[PDB]
């Protein structure tokens, strides 16, 4: 039942994306943002925003590419972060 | 700022669990996360990788593991 719920992109232009979730968690460390182009194995890239945030803008995106968008919610333990139940989406730029 | 952890995956078939953790942390808390995410003890389960039973001691570094490479946990006779 995959968590963040509520993955979305809310605003788009050919070559950006601006997706939020439901952040309602304290306990996140971060979320971790992964996106390629569907399917292909080209390179899937990545950041992180902390906890706290429910936004992310991705740019650098080229038109009529469909992307694959995955958002990990981590959490710690001692010295290490775990995630489970990613969201993605898949969004035609 | 590097950049000290790398990504594990485990999986025992069904439950599958992503990790960032360092070369240099002993594994007992990584097998200690997943057993305690199912409700069960680090005991319980057997973690495997390169033929191998990975113990609560051993680090990344002292299997040579790689960033994403991939754990098996399954039921009974850890540790």
């Amino acid at each position: 039942s995959s968590v963040p719920t509520k993955l979305e992109v809310v605003a788009a232009t050919p070559t950006s994306l601006l997706i939020s979730w439901d952040a309602s968690s304290s306990s996140v460390s971060y979320y971790r943002i992964t996106y390629g182009e569907t399917g292909g194995n080209s390179p899937v890239q990545e950041f992180t925003v902390p906890g706290s945030s429910s936004t992310a803008t991705i740019s650098g995106l080229s038109p009529g590419v469909d992307y694959t968008i995955t958002v990990y919610a981590y959490y710690s333990y001692y010295d290490l972060y775990y995630s489970y139940s990613p969201s993605s989406i898949n969004y035609r730029t | 700022k590097p950049e000290t952890h790398i990504n594990l995956k485990v999986s025992d078939g069904s439950s599958e669990i992503f990790f960032k953790i360092k070369k240099t942390t002993p594994l007992r808390r990584l097998m200690e996360a997943f057993a305690k995410r199912q409700g069960k003890e680090m005991d319980s389960l057997r973690f495997l990788y390169d033929g191998i039973r990975i113990q609560a001691d051993q680090t990344p570094e002292d299997l040579d593991m790689e960033d994403n490479d991939i754990i098996e946990a399954h039921r009974e006779q850890i540790g």
